[PDB]
RNA sequence: UUGACCUCAAAUCAGGUAGGACUACGCGCUGAACAAUAAGCGCAGGAAAAGAAAAUAACCAUGAUUCCCUCAGUAACGGUGAAGCGGGAAAAGCUCAAAUUUGAAAUCUGGCAACAUUUCUUUUGUUGUCCGAGUUGUAAUUUCAA
RNA sequence: AUUGGAUAUGCCAUAUAAAGCGCUUUCGAAGAGUCGAGUUGUUUGCAGCUCUAAAUGGGUGGUCAUCUAA
């Protein structure tokens, strides 16, 4: 079998198409969720700083975001990841606090009984 | 965008709740007897206290109350 | 055949004189049925729907997770097991922990029996946990009578292998 | 601004940070009631055909046909090794009982 | 700062003792400084208000780990001091614990890594932490202080200790040693531990009632003086709380000095108890050392003091001891002390047969049966923590009969 | 609770306990057919374990196959084609002999209300887990194909894939 | 030294036991579980509250007839 | 005896559901010749499968799965031939078993009766009542990240 | 004409309820004819057959690290 790559500039097209797609779903909230920085795990790259899967619970708590509203205003959370030096905790928890000046929370209608 | 979420959310800031029937004669009960300011007391009462709340939910009871 | 003595000591049940007056105390404290219960909350319900502090309810104990809680928690002054239970490692082990944690047990027969102080077809075990004063010197007569018909008797006979 | 800058660097500087001891690595650990349930489902259930021969050979003091009676169903040494140690402590619980 | 002012006011604390003017001013500069006070000196606010300013100074927070690590002999003293450093803590921010022998130690690993600043210890469990528990911080600490050093060195902890100082750094850390006695081993550790030139500071009665009727005894000869002055001695404040409120419950209004460990109210309800001519006071042994003793009927001892020593010295208007039937030892100790004693006999008819009550009345009620259980297991912890471990052997003591005292049908599920 | 009993009983398996009741049911299910349907299962700890609940929807079946592929496979299989109209959702040993190796294997019924309504075992309904066992998506069948994560465990590198611009 | 000889078990060169008690013939005087008691025991049920409140709800909303209305509609 | 329970059957009993076809892609089982090869057999969907670590690593560590590029025609093996890292596309997490609701099976199917609702007189529910299921365990709570 | 997610607003709301965070003198269950061992076949995995477990245990790696299967 051969695998041809005439469909190359018709993937491009159709992942294009799903941002704009995705977008209009939700219109103001980035298309990308924020992810943490992370140093990959080899003495070839670990000067290296690049992105991460999610956040720990431990730069979580440090920031003031719970886990559990974490996930509700885009910030992913790893439970695997953990912080072996202040120096990743303090690069992801200030990435963290970052995001959160520059964010904008919309309130929600709640629902609220006459009494008790 | 910012100033819509800040008026909204004025809007919707009431979030001290009132009292219902059961409510206000169940801690105005417990009131009567140890006063206001002794609510360790006032848990420790099984026959007012009958839902064995803490001292921390008959505290937030006074509070709504007074409001 | 032959059977081991875990699953010997089954056919050896409590006496029909002993079962009967068992039965009687059983039946003072059976849990009220889904009508009884229906009509006890809808009677409360119009107490709080116009206008308007109780005791702790008395019951017999079921279900065998639940039995088996309250042997651990030493809760349990008598613990009657069926003699029938399908599978019978069901229960196979609760003669061993009951002797265990001191709780007067015997083996009792027609585990439908049981079911029907419980308003339910089956119960693999009845467990009475902590009944009234006015019962207190039935329950201790009872206590004494499985003492005697149940665990005095057999006794050298649930270490031998049966069958056979 | 939010932005993340992949590559180069951001700092040689490290500060170790000691972690706590995460939930899953508590596995293994023996539990109180766990420990009691095994205790009478072992009385209850009986021995094994093997675990009574074992039984047998320990009572007579050949414990080196008994380790060897072990492994050679079991498997392995630490398995074989761990099974005697039960069965001798459930030979010594039944003489101080009988 | 004002706040620890606000929070001394707030105990009623004015003016200060007399082995607080070669200690406090001292180490307030973080010099280290060799105490050496007897019983009630008052040493609890003399080592624990210089630090907390030192925590206040330096701003230290749940993540920089321990600052100041407390060591004393027993639970008792270590709960004494963890309530007293919880009153000077009313105002502040930087966190406070407690971890003790017998207690659960899962759940102290889990609050030892959250960061407690300032940590009250006993040298059998701090050594087991310091060497086992995983993400404990301690590299930041700062402030050391020893309590009792003679009585740690009578206990067998000389080893423990000698671990402790090797795992603690020792570079630019204040420490503290205090002791009533200065003997060789004292003064072996303070070498050892402290920094070269330190600010050097400077008739009986009883009864053979078995634990089963242990508290029915007690509550029969309450009810027969209810028109003297009882105090009762016990082992343990948790065993002062749930007697007192046990005794309120069966209509034998009782006064304790635990109130809600709060010091001003301890020390109104000592001030009224010694003004009222007649009244009965419940207290510990702890709590009572170094107390001015009234003028008092009846003075008993419902659980055996965790110092025989002091003990004897401190009763020298009458005197009760209740002593079980395995603690029958603690009478030949006391002809080595050479005291005259008197064996009191009592008729079983007269006590007073209202266990079952007692027992449907703890069963019946949340509060009293939580009491009960942090009582019971509070006084059996004590037990195994005593110094006369041939005396009072914890293994010879019977746990049925002693739960049957507390209004247990059985005995709790309590570790230790 | 009993099921920590039951689940520890059962590691004894040829224990005088367990080696009688082995010896006694095998014989007992040599009586019936080769596939019967089972009242309740005869190991409600592992039944349990493995998704089973006592309501309306969920039924056991046991089967008795040859000894000497997998046998625990062959058993979901077959009680599969038994029982056309219910999912196969699990299946455990529940004894054996000389001859016979015997399971137990839990069946959903999709169409059932009670497990329509129900989010826990709604899955089971939907059209891409008809004959889970046919298609090795059971427990044993995964295992079966060797699916799993680590080094323990084609046609993308036998492939010729030539691009736009080469 | 082991002297690499041979223990004469090297390939080269009751059935019916009475039932034993070695753990159940004394008796375990604590309970096997040392967690706190929940208040729950020590206090009315919340589950029967729920549906008391919930049926009090349709009492009022007309969906179950009284008690006192029950007889009234059978006669 | 009555009568409960467990069985074993029966009914042109009520409500359902399976088969066959397609099969480019997909997932199993089986298999020669000149290789998971064609065939043969079994089973799906709009995708399937896989999937929230009994995973890598040896670092300042990474973090479900899948696909692309690279690693690499490399290690290894005996011409076959990966994978970790790295760069991209996309990102989302969770549910049970093992705990006594025990101060109250709090859970569920069905019949019947009303009241609604509709892609729809064709659909889908609600409320009430009775029966059944269920204590040999249905809900709430918990899933190790706790 | 049929629909989807929001917005605004009227009414209803069984809240005596249900959550997140914080703190501990109290607790913390974790899947077996499986893992594994021997041996025989298919293509290490898988399969049969004989045997058959543990509880800081077990798996996979370099005393340590990592993971938490059935």
């Amino acid at each position: 079998y051969v695998k041809t790559w005439f469909n190359q500039p018709g993937r491009k097209l159709r992942r294009r198409q799903a941002r704009q797609t995705k977008a209009a779903k939700i219109a103001p909230r980035p298309v990308e969720a924020i992810r943490p920085a992370v140093k990959p795990p080899t003495i070839r790259y670990n000067m290296k700083v690049r992105a991460g899967r999610g956040f720990t619970l431990e730069e979580l708590k440090a920031a003031g975001v719970s886990r559990r509203v974490a996930s509700t205003i885009g910030i992913p959370v790893d439970h695997r990841r953990r912080n072996r030096s202040e120096e990743s905790l303090q690069r992801n928890v200030e990435r963290i606090k970052v995001y959160l000046a520059h964010l904008i929370v919309f309130p929600r209608k709640a629902g609220q009984p006459k009494k008790g | 965008l910012e100033e819509e979420a800040v008026k909204k959310a004025a809007r919707q800031s009431n979030k001290m709740l009132p009292l219902s029937a059961f409510e206000h004669a169940y801690i105005q009960r417990l009131i009567n007897k140890y006063g206001t300011e002794d609510f360790e007391s006032m848990a420790k009462d099984v026959k007012l206290n009958s839902k064995l709340f803490n001292g921390s939910k008959l505290k937030n009871l006074y509070i709504r109350m007074k409001a | 055949l032959k059977v081991p003595p875990a699953i010997a000591q089954f056919q050896k049940t409590l006496d029909k004189n002993t079962a009967t007056q068992v039965f009687k105390l059983l039946n003072k404290y059976r849990p009220e049925t889904a009508a009884e219960k229906k009509q006890r909350l809808v009677a409360e319900a119009e107490a709080v729907a116009n206008g308007k502090v109780s005791k702790k309810p008395y019951n017999v104990k079921y279900g065998l997770n639940h039995v088996v809680a309250l042997i651990e928690a030493k809760k349990a002054k008598l613990v009657l097991i069926a003699s029938d239970v399908d599978p019978i490692e069901l229960v196979v082990f609760l003669p061993a922990l009951c002797k265990k944690m001191g709780v007067p047990y015997a083996i009792v027969k027609n585990k439908a029996r049981l079911g029907t102080v419980i308003h339910q077809k089956t119960a693999a075990v009845l467990a009475v946990t902590e009944v009234r004063e006015e019962d207190k010197n039935e329950l201790a007569s009872i206590v004494s009578a499985v003492d005697a018909n149940f665990s005095a008797k057999y006794d050298e006979s649930r270490r031998k292998w049966g069958g056979g | 601004a939010p932005g993340l800058v992949v590559g180069l660097n951001k700092g040689k500087t490290l500060t170790k940070r000691q972690l706590p001891e995460r939930p899953s690595r508590r596995k293994g650990h023996l539990s109180k009631r766990t420990a009691f349930v095994r205790s009478i489902v072992r009385e209850v259930a009986g021995f094994a055909p093997y675990e009574r021969r074992v039984m047998e050979l320990i009572r007579n003091s050949q414990d080196k046909r008994a380790r060897k009676l072990a492994k050679k169903r079991l498997g392995t040494l630490k398995r074989a090794k761990g099974k005697i140690e039960e069965l001798t402590s459930v030979i010594q619980s039944s003489r101080l009982a009988h | 700062s004002e706040n620890i002012q606000k929070a001394i006011k707030e105990m009623g604390f004015e003016t200060m003792t007399e082995i607080q003017k070669r200690s406090i001013p001292p180490l307030l500069a973080g010099r280290d400084v060799l105490g050496a006070a007897k019983t009630g000196s008052g040493k609890t606010l003399a080592f624990l208000i210089p630090t907390i300013e030192m925590l206040y100074a330096l701003k230290f927070k749940p993540r920089n780990g321990t600052g100041v690590i407390i060591i004393s002999p027993t639970r008792e003293l270590a709960l004494q001091i963890f309530g007293v450093a919880k009153e000077l803590l009313k105002y502040h921010h930087q966190t406070f614990g407690i971890v003790i022998g017998g207690a659960n130690r899962r759940a102290e690993a889990d609050k030892l890594v959250k960061g407690v600043n300032l940590l009250v210890a006993t040298p059998g469990r701090l050594l087991d932490h310091l060497q086992n528990t995983k993400g404990f911080v301690f590299r930041n600490l700062r402030s050391l202080v020893i309590d009792e050093a003679d009585r740690i060195l009578e206990i067998g902890f000389e080893d423990e200790m000698r671990q402790i100082m090797k795992i603690l750094p020792s570079e630019n850390r204040q420490t503290l040693l205090f002791s009533a006695t200065q003997t060789t081993k004292v003064e072996d550790l303070a070498r050892i531990s402290l920094k070269p030139g330190p600010l050097y500071v400077n008739e009986q009665g009883y009864v053979v009632v078995d634990s089963d009727k242990r508290f029915l005894l007690l509550f029969s000869f309450l009810k027969r003086n209810l028109k003297k002055k009882v105090i009762v001695f016990m082992s343990s404040c948790a065993s002062v709380k749930y007697m007192a409120e046990l005794l309120n419950y069966i209509d034998l209004p009782v006064l304790d000095l635990h109130g809600k460990q709060k010091q001003q109210r301890r020390t109104n309800t000592f001030f009224e108890f010694c003004n009222a001519e007649k009244g009965i006071l419940l207290c510990t042994n702890v709590a009572a050392r170094g107390l001015d003793i009234p003028a008092v009927d009846w003075i008993v001892q419902y659980d055996p003091p965790d110092d025989p020593r002091d003990y004897i010295h401190r009763v020298g208007g009458k005197s009760l001891m209740f002593l079980a039937p395995s603690e029958l030892g603690f009478l030949r100790y006391l002809k080595t002390a050479k005291v005259s004693l008197n064996e009191f006999e009592f008729p079983a008819n007269k006590v007073a047969n209202v266990q079952s009550q007692l027992e449907k009345l703890v069963s019946k009620n949340y509060y009293l049966q939580q009491s009960a259980k942090d009582g019971y297991r509070s006084y059996l912890q004590a037990y195994a923590s005593y110094s006369l471990k041939s005396i009072f052997d914890i293994n010879k003591l019977d746990l049925a009969k002693v739960a049957k005292s507390f209004g247990f049908a059985h005995p709790p599920n309590v570790n230790i | 609770g009993a099921y920590k009993y039951l689940e520890e009983l059962a590691k004894k398996k040829q224990s005088d306990v367990n080696l009688f009741l082995s010896r006694v049911r095998a014989w007992e299910y040599r009586q019936m057919n080769v596939i019967h349907r089972a009242s309740r299962p005869s190991r409600p700890d592992k039944a349990r374990r493995l998704g089973y609940k006592a309501k309306q929807g969920y039924v056991i079946y046991r089967i008795r196959v040859r000894r000497g592929r997998s046998a625990r496979c062959t058993a979901e299989e077959r009680v599969g084609r038994y029982c056309s109209n219910l999912r196969v959702l699990n299946s455990y040993w529940v004894n054996q002999d000389a001859t016979y190796k015997f399971f137990e294997v839990i069946l959903v019924d999709p169409s059932h209300k009670a497990i329509r309504r129900d989010p826990r075992i709604n899955w089971i309904v939907n059209p891409v887990h008809k004959h889970r066992e046919s298609r090795g998506l059971t427990s044993i069948g995964k295992k079966s194909r060797g699916i799993g994560k680590g080094h323990r465990f084609w046609l993308r590198h036998n492939t010729l894939s030539l691009r736009r611009y080469r | 030294e082991i002297d690499a000889g041979y223990s004469s078990d090297s390939s080269t060169e009751d059935p019916y036991p009475d039932y034993d008690d070695f753990f159940t013939n004394t008796v375990r005087e604590t309970p096997l579980s040392s967690a706190p008691e929940p208040k729950r025991r020590f206090a009315p049920s919340k589950h029967e509250q729920k549906r008391i409140l919930q049926l009090a709800y349709a009492i009022r909303k007309g969906r179950i007839l009284t008690s006192e209305q029950r007889a009234e509609r059978e006669r």
